[PDB]
């Protein structure tokens, strides 16, 4: 959200708009963002909070990496030196950790993606499907059985998320509002972009990008022998 | 002060004041009902554990089977069925429960082969898919039946039909009955022949073996597809030829994937493994030139039921007693219909058969629901309705708990067998789609008079709770003592609990089932939606 | 080949078709597979199958396996079925069988292969033989060869009054 | 020619505040216009009947002939035949010929108090037997729905039983 | 105006240009003429560069298949070197 | 890690992937 919020001034200049592909060697920077406050302090915050919604799909980025310096508790302190990158490299490359919910919600929303007005329905079963991401190099795949009441059952080594759709919404930019109640005690609302290659979640944690795995390129390939 | 309404106010009414809305709300505090509850339930909780132990296997036997069938880079058949369906889509599977208890020593799980309706690119199809974990996908008497019966659910609905061939042929221990009759092996053929002639498309996919008379299946289909490694056709086996000519040859250098699709012909997609089988059957499916719909018109404005059908089993009595409960057949139609409307065709006149009108999700349906003991008005009424429905082209939904006609000399006088006749005739030679569901019981003529399996619906399927049989347990024990004069007094007893523990396992759901007798055995609950999948089923029909 | 063609050719002209079955299966080996027979056996099924002129099949000899499928077998529609008494019909021939069966079991001892062979003949004999075709309305009855013409004109007259 | 849910009909109503409601020539003729009408262009019919019967003062013009009473009822007969929905509610009374305009209708509604069916009226019953009966006791709503059969749909008032009518075309599976 | 009202006309146009089929046709008139794969030239005609081929590895010189020209399904059928009983 | 997709997925796949895309590209040199 850019203009003059609450506390700060945020100030968003781009060369790109949805749809448009960034081509490598070519102008790397993506946008700059600028926001405005009283106090340093307060300008850092406004600047997490406007990162953190800033929703990129399609491209990968250094949103985590921006996160990890704004939280760094040297940069954090006042002016720091030059090096300060390649002195804090461990620290400022460190993974992002994906919670299973994170996995479910990302196999739900793949799913319900698939799903147009069709039911769910197998006499006397529950429907069988699978997704697989990919996280860190690991093709992993979660099993979700979904019942005709729109409740979805996703299995990861010894857990298991329950997950009931109560509600969808395609919006106008190609994405899906859903409103979830996962486990049995938890009901919100978050929105999910699905392509053909990873599934965006905008979850009030934050926003993650789960990598589908990727199709093999010799995918019934005969060539005329082995 | 009189007369100051519109009619079409009364028509778009709140639940309360429509005036074609039943109104049966569930006596959830009377003793009875939860009794009539915990039974369902218990019921309901058997037939999903036999699903399940079905899908999962039971014994260790199975389990060395299926890790096997793994080993050969094979997906199992309802995992070819989840990857061959569009992702998230219907899947009609029709006899489950076949084949079970019916050879003793064998557990032929689903019958050694899984038939149902799915939907590949938007399009119904008939898929059947050969179990090699059985037997290794010998075909047994009642896989031949079930093989029979999705040829002509697929034939009588214009559904394409997907072959998923993975069989070791006819058992050689049951040959007579499996090679020789009208409804045997060479059927399959005569129907796969006959649909082709009438423009339903037939597609093969070797995923396995298919020997002798299955070679057939992939030769007469209009498209084959056939894995490289696993897919082998030949009429004549390794070891005919060997045992003719002296000769050893493999498998694979005999029928395998390269010699029929590079120099024989007979297949026509050379697949490398089961994923990219299923990928090309799919690509078969998209290149039939089918078009989506005859008329674009949705019709989808359709409401939900006012009552919850989870209650539905608090309304059902115990069909096995010594007297049966009679209860009113509306508060199961109030349960399964858009709305909870349903206009009645005679009200006041058959009193024991409930015909009316009602929609299952914007589809027009004629209900025809037993009520009682079937007399002569009712018989009419039927057959009158009926032929109402058939003039026009509205599917007939029969709901079946029928303990036979009204006995006596005046019943016969009054010419009820005639009655019972035409209701028979208006069935039998109507065009419309029928579905038939025992709710209750079927016994004897009855049955006759209400769609039972020899008079061709295009589904039947049973509650976990119905009785099929030629007569009630307690009418056949009556008769059979009373009859029996060589029957010593001393043995009246034993004889009733002989024959009434005969029909009853003779009668139960399961026998029925295993004997393809019905096309599966449904929960209450889940009614309303199998019914909504076999009237689409019907959608492509001429 | 030639009996799908033939047979495509009476179904042109609306000319009956008569079989007369005395069939041991196709002809085994890697060579004919490789030229398609299964193929051309297909197609004979097909042939058969869908055409709509009436027909009628005897067993004079044996019928066996597919080829039995192939020669307007019970499954197949005929109007009329008949059996000579000296015919036989099965999954596969006696001596087939007894061979084909010892061969598969492994289990089976070299001492117990003689009774195992005589035991699946005899049971092949009896489940094949006319009676036991007759008696489960696999076939419309027995008659004598000397009878067969008779019969096949009673048949045919029976025929005119279709459609 | 009405809309009821969307569809036309062919709509003919016996007006019985005219001699009761007895067919006059006009009224044979103008019934027959109508059925034809609606045959032709494949309109369900909707008999809304309230008529004593064919007057006896002019029956040589209304009895016998090819275009007369009796045509009606071929009409109906024919229509039905074809698929064309002939539906009939009994608002009044209906006797001699009349009373086979609810029994050939694929289906008949009949309200309670003015409702009534029978192909002999009580003064002929009376003539014949020497029986006194009421028209409500002869050819009722409760004997014509309850036990005789010839009415499918049993009507408290006028309001009810065009509510029926309305139900019953809307359950024409007419795309 | 259209006996079905239903328009399917989400296609895509072909992957490759058809300005360069000529590139792939060899000169006919000559005393060796050679041969080409007529596939780089259905690249260019038919809908995404789709293409169902029917019995790739049996005919080997009558190309079959599958295609769509805008949302129209046809079936091609190509020669591809000399016709042979397999191919017809 | 076998038979981890669904054929839909290959079917509506980029044109580097899917299966019945042909690929001839101009040999312009
Ligand atoms: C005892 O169980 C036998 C009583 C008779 C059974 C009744 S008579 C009327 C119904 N018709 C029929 O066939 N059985 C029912
Ligand atoms: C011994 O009886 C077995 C020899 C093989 C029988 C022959 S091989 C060729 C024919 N086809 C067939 O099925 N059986 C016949």
């Amino acid at each position: 959200p850019q203009g003059n919020r609450g506390t700060v001034k945020v100030r968003l200049d781009t060369g790109f708009r949805a749809g448009d592909d960034v081509l490598v060697h070519y102008d790397p920077m993506i946008a700059k963002l600028v926001v405005w406050g009283d106090n340093r302090a307060t300008a850092l915050e406004g600047l997490r909070t406007a990162l953190a919604s800033y929703h990129i799909v399609g491209v990968e980025t250094n949103i985590d990496f921006l996160q990890c310096c704004l939280s760094n508790p040297g940069f954090v302190e006042g002016g720091v030196t030059t090096r300060f990158i390649e002195d804090n490299s461990v620290n400022l490359l460190q993974p992002r950790e994906i919670p299973n919910n994170v996995l479910a919600l990302a196999a739900v929303s793949y799913l319900c993606s698939q799903r147009g007005t069709s039911t769910l329905f197998w006499p006397n079963r529950q429907i069988s499907q699978g997704v697989c991401f990919t996280v860190g190099g690991n093709p992993v795949v979660v099993r979700v059985t979904v019942s005709t009441k729109m409740c979805f059952t996703c299995d990861f080594d010894s857990s298991s998320v329950t997950v009931y759709v109560e509600s969808t919404t395609n919006m106008p930019d190609s994405s899906t509002f859903i409103r979830v109640t996962v486990d049995g005690e938890t009901r919100f609302g978050f929105t999910s972009f699905v392509t053909d290659s990873e599934v965006a979640v905008a979850l009030p944690q934050g926003f993650y990008t789960l990598a589908l795995q990727p199709l093999a390129t010799d995918f019934g390939s005969t060539s005329a022998q082995a | 002060e009189v007369y100051l309404f519109h009619p079409a106010q009364y028509e778009s009414a709140p639940a309360t004041t429509r005036p074609n809305v039943l109104h049966y709300p569930a006596e959830s505090t009377n003793p009875e009902f939860k009794a009539n509850t915990e039974r369902m339930k218990a019921l309901t909780a058997e037939l999903r554990r036999r699903v399940q132990v079905i899908v999962d296997g039971d014994s260790e036997a199975d389990k060395r089977a299926r890790d096997r069938h793994i080993s050969r880079g094979k997906l199992l058949v309802h995992q070819r069925i989840e990857k061959l369906v569009d992702p998230m889509s219907p899947f009609l599977e029709l006899s489950q429960l076949a084949g079970g208890d019916l050879y003793p020593g064998e557990a032929c799980h689903r019958g050694g082969i899984l038939t149902g309706i799915g939907v590949v690119h938007g399009m119904r199809v008939m898929i059947v898919a050969n179990d090699a974990t059985v037997k290794g996908g010998t075909y047994y008497p009642i896989t031949v039946k079930k093989h029979l019966r999705a040829q002509r659910i697929a034939e009588e609905n214009r559904l394409p039909c997907i072959y998923l061939v993975d069989s070791g042929g006819a058992n050689l221990g049951m040959q007579g009955d499996v090679f020789p009759d009208e409804q045997h092996f060479g059927r399959i053929f005569f129907n796969q022949a006959n649909m082709s002639a009438k423009g339903i498309a037939q597609i093969a996919t070797v995923m396995g073996s298919c020997t002798a008379g299955g070679a057939y299946v992939p030769a007469m289909s209009d498209e084959s597809i056939i894995v490289k490694g696993n897919g082998t056709i030949f009429l004549g086996g390794p070891p005919l030829v060997f045992a003719a000519t002296g000769e050893e040859v493999t498998p694979e250098e005999l029928g395998g994937a390269d010699v029929h699709c590079r120099a024989s012909g007979v297949t026509d997609y050379f697949a490398t493994d089961d994923l990219h089988a299923l990928y090309l059957t799919r690509r078969i499916v998209a290149n039939l030139n089918r078009n989506d719909c005859e008329r674009p018109c949705r019709g989808r404005e359709f409401t939900p039921p006012l009552y919850d059908p989870s209650e539905i089993g608090g309304f059902i009595p115990d069909m096995g007693a010594d007297v049966v409960k009679g209860f009113d057949v509306r508060a199961v139609i109030a349960r399964l219909v858009d709305g909870s409307e349903f206009d009645e065709f005679k009200k006041l006149y058959g009193d024991t058969l409930v015909c009316g009108f009602a929609r299952f999700e914007g589809m027009l349906v004629g209900i025809v629901a037993n009520n009682g003991i079937l007399y002569s008005e009712s018989a009419l009424k039927g057959a009158h309705f009926v032929e109402l429905c058939s003039h026009r082209n509205i599917p007939l939904l029969f709901l079946q708990n029928i303990t036979g006609f009204m006995v006596g000399k005046t019943y016969e006088e009054g010419g009820i067998a005639k009655n019972g006749a035409k209701l028979v005739t208006a069935v039998s030679t109507t065009h419309v789609p029928k579905i038939t569901i025992i709710i209750g019981g079927s016994y004897g003529a009855g049955n006759y008079g209400m769609c039972g399996r020899a008079f061709g619906p295009r589904f039947l399927f049973m509650w976990p709770n119905a009785r099929i049989s030629v007569m009630g347990g307690n009418q056949a024990a009556t008769v059979l003592a009373l009859t029996n004069s060589k029957l010593r007094e001393n043995e009246v007893q034993d004889f009733k609990a002989k024959v009434r523990s005969k029909y009853e396992y003779e009668g139960s759901c399961y026998y029925s089932t295993a004997r393809l007798w019905d096309d599966g055995v449904i929960a209450p609950e889940d009614t309303r939606a199998v019914v909504v999948q076999a009237l689409l089923s019907t959608l492509s029909a001429p």
